[PDB]
Order: structure tokens, then sequence, then C-alpha cells
């Protein structure tokens, strides 16, 4: 059992809400995943989630306190000030459209770095 | 006079504020330092969480004592 988060798996099993592939903040998401370590990897599946752990089949197999809820990256209609939020109870992040990459990059750090 | 606002990490804020300004106002203080939205702030001073509407006098908060700020960025 590798001890490394399969973020193909993540990618692949992830649903975008008012956004596409194409949109800036889910590839500015995604090029800070792939540049944040281990550590920041967790802390943003726990931030979003509520643990750090995947189930055994993977990211497609998720759960919310409800049921089935796969990782969900909502674009917001909200002030870029915010930082992102998130649902654990159904795995969903809802990110304003952050200018930058710079921008999305900080915020979201400082919400998995400052929460718990 | 001076406050300031510790986060969770251990980042400490200083802020110029004054007894009548109210939690809404020390918020607002917070966005400038750290560019957080006051609905995403959460102040605990002694153990308390501090609701908008009063002032830092209604919570005995004087000058150097320490705030404590955590984000509500989680609703569920």
């Amino acid at each position: 059992a590798m001890g490394k988060i399969d973020v193909n798996d993540w990618k692949v099993n992830t649903r975008l809400k008012h956004a596409t592939p194409d949109s800036n903040i889910v590839k500015w998401f995604w090029k800070a995943v792939e540049f944040f370590d281990e550590e920041r990897r967790a802390r943003l599946l726990q931030f979003v989630t509520g643990s750090s752990r995947v189930p055994l089949q993977g990211f497609k197999a998720l759960q919310g306190a409800a049921g089935p809820r796969l990782f969900t990256i909502h674009q917001i209609d909200a002030n870029t000030n915010n930082l992102p939020k998130a649902h654990t109870c159904f795995n969903r992040i809802d990110i304003p459209p952050y200018e930058s990459y710079e921008k999305l990059y900080e915020k979201l750090l400082t919400a998995i770095e400052e929460t718990s | 006079m001076q406050i300031f606002v510790k986060t969770l990490t251990g980042k400490t804020i200083t802020l110029e504020v004054e007894p009548s300004d109210t939690i809404e106002n020390v918020k607002a203080k917070i966005q400038d330092k750290e560019g957080i939205p006051p609905d995403q702030q959460r102040l605990i001073f002694a153990g308390k969480q501090l609701e908008d509407g009063r002032t830092l006098s209604d919570y005995n908060i004087q000058k150097e004592s320490t705030l404590h700020l955590v984000l509500r960025l989680r609703g569920c």
C-alpha cells in the first residue's frame, strides 16, 4: 500500500460544478495539487472530505454523510477575497473565480493550513 | 491601542484598535492585514466567541490582549 495519494484517481473521479476542465480555477487547482507536497495534499483532502484516507476502490467510491458523493470542485460567484469553502458532508470545495494562479494558490494553502 | 490576533499556526497579527470598536470593526481590520473576509472569521478571547454586535469594551479586551482567529471555512 503506497503512502501517496493517487492524484490521477483523484482527478479522474472529480466532478466539476459551474466549471469545465478548461476553467482557470480548475487548471490552477490541479497545478497547486501537483506542487503540493504529500502533507499539503493530505491536508487538502481532509479539508474537503473530513479525512485524508481514500476508500479502497479509490475516489470513484467516495462517500458523503448521506451516500455517494464524488469529490467536487465548484466554481462559485463570490467575492475573490473569500478563501475556498468546504462542505465535508458531501466532499465539495467552493472556489471563487480567483484572478491568478498565485491568488488561488495562496488562498487554498491558507484554507488547508489554518483549519483545525 | 494595540491588540494581537493569533492564528492557528501561531501567526500573530498586530491591530490598532480602540475599546469602542465593534467586533465587526475588528474583523474589518483583520481583512485589511490578512485578506480574510469577516464572514469567514471567528474571533475568540478568553475562551469566548466574540459576536459582531458587541465592542471590545464589552468583552474586557484591553491593550496587548491576544485574540484567537478561527476560520469559518467548512459548513458541514
